[PDB]
């Protein structure tokens, strides 16, 4: 939920 | 994921 996330990208 | 272009946001 974007706090304590991994967020990343892909493709 | 990684690295891309698509934000893989959760």
């Amino acid at each position: 939920v974007g706090i304590g996330t991994p967020i990343s990208f892909y493709g | 994921g990684g690295a891309g272009h698509v934000p893989e946001y959760f």
